[PDB]
């Protein structure tokens, strides 16, 4: 009479590295590194903004293709590939900073900075370049102030704007670079000029250059109580409203199309990744809260004995 | 393996047990049986579960992008970036790495060490009353029906009722 | 437990034992005992106090500021040190929670094999004269008085001088 | 008859995480992350020096407030919260990296820069702002250079420092940005104000612009044995002295009380961190030879077996 | 040991034997011998081979210089990566002190599980025919020549042969 | 009759770290982390450039000292101390980039600008600065141009360089900041002086201060994309355009080269031939290298206690 002990086995068993052998054979084990991803966004539950072809830079300034992104509130801001931040030629000074600290924020509410001009100044200036609604337009945010008779000098006004809503503001202008000299003699006439931009914090010297042309942009926040105060002669391209910029969010870069339908904390250039795994090797470059980054195609973590058959 | 039972002095596992990971298989005069051991088995299970539970997580830190996907940064502060990332990657890489194939060591010792446990257990409960063959069975010396091997199994099994039964086919 | 015996064949710990970690008790004629084993307490205890001088410990690196506390700085080199500094912070969290685990396993698993070296070395001293009950206790075949039992203690015990008793006990 | 083998245990235990259990009971645990904290900068054994409300910025340009801190030596330098750098309103440019040279050395040592001006000229422009000693006072490293005449103009002037010294000499200076015209026109006169700074590794000019005014600060590093040259002719703050960083110390920037009965290797914003513990749970921003930073509240050691009770 | 066979009840070590990691020493009628055991060797020797195997290695990621050796680097990149190098020096030197010594308690007790693993062989094959003496020794209750004793090495010793001898000298 | 079981041991053991006790006795131990260093740069199977004087900027816009190095192809480039980046003074805006783009390079080829001036402007400026073959020179790879009458204003003037290659280019220029009006006037006339750079992706306007020195700015130009300069008096202008090929790396140290040694990490001091885990030479290495740690040794175990007799 006879009683055996003895344990189960399998036919097919898995291969997994211990740290005495790197063939060791097991009844069962799982995958800890995720290699496969959703070629999509996954954004339910995320109050969410899809740019599309809007740049968020333009969204400050108002270009055409940005006329739905203006204002608004989200969580999630979804920037993409060629996307267009300016109708007109030119680009904005400190750009990269400017990308960044709107694709962090949560939100943008516009403010309106009220000031006015003389009636020799024409504040109405558009362009072919920026079309909008078929004829033509110009940056919704910015009025082009021009000279109201072709040749005449533009007059030296101060326009000033104060901070009163204890929360800073962030305030763009532009600067007008005239093609040629018989253009900028158009516009702003034959005298000499200068744009002087002076805050407690700012303080600045702008001078347009002559050599179909280009507006360069320039950008500070305004503190609350204190003021800024634009002093010009032509080739000032002056806001309308001011910008705030609300709280927190993240920011995505993605080519991925969006989904409604399904949730994710994790994203990269190529979508979203949905995985309870530790780790993963799509890719270094990922936002929010993600597996880490390996090297490694697989790691397999043994969920058994080891598989001793026959 | 450490405790030297699985792929031990037990030869091989058995295909045909699906019902659980260790059990037994006995042979008396009635032909013979097969029963998987729940206590042990669990113990095996629980303590893999467990271990599942810890290692399949992620941490809750919120990560903002640095580099720009689309747009180009500083050659410079890419590189210092570059660096970094590189580095943390060959930490995580090597902690995975690591992990990974010590928990695989511990996970099998674990199950040869429960495998142990059942064969010690019911060594002491047969007492004097049988014999072990070297290759994870007992030769018991007395006649040992169904209900005498599910006391065995059911850890219900008084060895002084077979006693002196025992000593005198043992001694012969 | 890996060796099982704390956990294991013990059924539970005895709270009314203060003198030590590892213990014996007895039964005879003269009455009940208890006693701490020294070297088998301390070996344990030694173990830990190893574990302890290495784990608690800090780096002898100095590191100076580069976050300033009463002002702002650059953002785009703010937001890197931020990444960087979360993603060490990640590490050695994982680090943190990993050696303590492990660790703890590890003392664990070493107190119940102290456990079980001194429940074999009892065994082998006993030879033929003891059998194992299965509950961590050895009943003895022979009139063992106290000082028979502190010789056992003590690894003192000669089983030739009891073996002629307890070979005729355990046989009828 | 009998003998048997047994462990201690106690009634009340304490739960430990292992690799297979998050809720294992042992015998004994000890803690591993530090909670609590010293709200004291213990300095025993340090050669130290409390700013109180002196900014670094101010120790080199000679704030009032950093009276007592022109000059000296130490191995830590402690700044506080709201330190006044600038008595007169204003800015220095690249202020935050300046800082940081300051905190990082262990001493500080000023050498004559040997400036005189002719008859026309006054440097000796008091200020309501900064005041010292019960009276009206300026930066004491700095010179407020104007007419000394109120109707006549600010003379053509060139002043020329020479690093005589083996290492590396910083030299700060500012730039007088008038409030009005009439105001411009009472110190420097009608003329066109321009005020170029040049060494061998520095080149730039600084044109002024146009309740009371404001001083912006620059600054640059004289090599040894080169020589910088200060050609202006109104608006120009020279310096009188320059200074010199002294080997390197360790820079905290705290608001807790200073204690000189203890002794410690690593600080933070609200105390020092005293503890033998490999971790710590107060803040991610600390200095000195630190225990590391981790997202935990507790995790426990286990220093004793199972814990099995009756 | 976790095990108590190396530095435990085996008292000491061998220096005489030269061609192997474990083995047996023999005492008979025809005199003395020493003989290493191929199999327990091995096996202890393929698992440290794999340890070195696996530590023995470096990344193969290629790294880049991210501060100028004959130049001044900006002082504000320069305090960051000098605060996240000496981040990542700490965590690998943190890492490379914990592997080393844990690879070594592993090593040290998987060494110490193939003596015991042994020793327990030879306890089952043996059977009844022989007794522990407590100290790593079996001593054989019948006549076992150079050929008995060269058979419980080759794992061929037939225990039923000499049973009907062994018993009545064990009992006697 | 007896049969004992036991083990071997050693005379002589070594001492390593356990998790449990640090003086812990065994059989046999080895070394983890690496100590010694070949005092070497060891360039065996690698198409090296040893750049001697020759500072990586000055392959570029083209230093005497850089006349060998000014094209070519390598896997790994060496640079020296006190290397030769400028004969004339000044420096490069966002140099220390520069520097570590072309130390990532796996060599450069030069492209001919084919930039052409009128007859009142003189291309051949040379200094005594810049010393080559006996006589006063110029930057190879730029071209000084200043009025050819003394005092005459340089005439408006648009170079406008276009990338017919595949690739991105790299082009550098200079911004010539005179010590005195005095010489901005014998130069460069009375007028003010502009100069604007621009193309699609870069665009940048430059205007001279008045001791004397030649500061550089550079940028990328994408394939097709033209780069358009309009000056009158300030530009040093580009003769030839840079293409950086490729990829290897970058090694600064002062040690000597030998070929009969291979190696896949380097440092200052030398290179660092280990098939071990760990270092403790330098934090600052290149290559594939051990990881450095603070400390001198980690014995790992290669075998069981020794409990000698
Ligand atoms: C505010 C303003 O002057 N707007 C003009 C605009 C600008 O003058 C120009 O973009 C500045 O460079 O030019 C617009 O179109 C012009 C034509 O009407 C004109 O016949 O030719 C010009 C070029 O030589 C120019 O294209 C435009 O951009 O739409 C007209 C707009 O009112
Ligand atoms: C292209 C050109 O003008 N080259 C001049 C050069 C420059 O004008 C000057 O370095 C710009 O600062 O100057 C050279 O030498 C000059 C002497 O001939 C003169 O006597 O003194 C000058 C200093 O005031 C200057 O040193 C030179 O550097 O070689 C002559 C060269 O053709
Ligand atoms: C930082 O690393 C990335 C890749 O990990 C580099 O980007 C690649 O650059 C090469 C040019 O040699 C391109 O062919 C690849 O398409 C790029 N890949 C990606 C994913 O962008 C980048 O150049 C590195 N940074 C620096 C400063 O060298
Ligand atoms: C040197 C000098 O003239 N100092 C006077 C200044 C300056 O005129 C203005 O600050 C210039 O903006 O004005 C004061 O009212 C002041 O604010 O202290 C009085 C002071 O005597
Ligand atoms: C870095 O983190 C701190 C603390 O969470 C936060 O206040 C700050 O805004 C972050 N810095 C940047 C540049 O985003
Ligand atoms: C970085 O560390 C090195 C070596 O310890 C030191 O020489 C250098 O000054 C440090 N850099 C800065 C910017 O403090
Ligand atoms: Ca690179």
């Amino acid at each position: 009479d006879k009683i055996c002990l003895g344990h189960h086995a399998v036919a097919n068993g898995t291969i997994v590295k211990t740290l005495t052998n790197e063939q060791e054979e097991v009844t069962n084990a799982t995958e800890t590194v995720e290699s496969t991803s959703l070629n999509r966004l996954c954004m339910k539950g995320r109050n969410h903004k899809d740019l599309g072809n809007c740049h968020p830079i333009g969204m400050l300034i108002g270009t055409p293709a940005c006329d739905l992104h203006l204002t608004g509130t989200w969580d999630t801001l979804i920037e993409r590939k060629n996307a267009i931040a300016y109708c007109y030629p030119g680009a904005t000074v400190n750009e990269e900073a400017l990308r960044q600290k709107i694709m962090e924020s949560g939100g943008i509410s516009k403010i309106n900075t009220g000031f006015t001009y003389g009636s020799s100044i024409n504040s109405a200036g558009t362009t072919k370049a920026c079309m909008r609604n078929g004829g033509n337009s110009f940056y919704a945010e910015l009025k082009w102030l021009v000279s109201k008779n072709k040749g005449q000098n533009f007059p030296q006004t101060t326009n000033t704007y104060r901070n009163a809503d204890t929360a800073e503001h962030l305030i763009m202008w532009g600067i007008h670079h005239p093609s040629s000299t018989q253009e900028k003699n158009d516009l702003y006439g034959t005298q000499s000029l200068s744009i002087s931009v002076g805050s407690s914090t700012y303080k600045n010297n702008f001078v347009p250059v002559v050599g179909l042309s280009r507006i360069d942009f320039h950008w500070t926040l305004v503190q609350p109580g204190d003021k800024i105060t634009f002093s010009h002669n032509g080739g000032l391209i002056a806001p309308s409203r001011v910008s705030k910029l609300i709280g927190r969010g993240l920011g995505i870069q993605s080519e991925a199309p969006i989904d409604n339908s399904c949730e994710s904390k994790c994203f990269w250039r190529g979508g979203s990744i949905n995985t309870r795994l530790p780790f993963q090797n799509l890719s270094p470059r990922t936002v929010g809260q993600c597996p880490k980054y390996v090297n490694k195609k697989s790691l397999m973590l043994a969920t058994g004995m080891r598989n001793v058959p026959e | 393996g450490l405790f030297g039972a699985i792929a031990g002095f037990i030869e091989n596992g058995w295909e045909g047990m699906v019902d659980g990971w260790y059990g037994f298989r006995h042979q008396n005069a009635q032909g013979t049986g097969q029963a998987a051991d729940y206590k042990s088995t669990q113990a095996a299970i629980d303590q893999i579960t467990g271990k599942l539970n810890r290692i399949i997580k992620k941490t809750n830190t919120e990560f903002e992008s640095i580099e720009s996907e689309f747009s180009e940064i500083d050659h410079q502060i890419g590189n210092v970036i570059n660096w970094t990332k590189d580095s943390i990657t060959d930490i995580w890489t090597y902690q995975a790495e690591l992990l990974v194939a010590m928990e695989n060591q511990h996970t099998i010792d674990m199950a040869d060490s429960e495998m142990l446990n059942l064969y010690e257990r019911v060594r002491k409960q047969l007492r004097q009353n049988a014999e072990e063959d070297g290759k994870g069975c007992f030769e018991i010396y007395h006649a040992c029906d169904d209900s005498c091997m599910e006391s065995i199994r059911n850890n219900t099994y008084d060895h002084s009722q077979y006693r002196e039964e025992a000593l005198l086919n043992r001694l012969n």
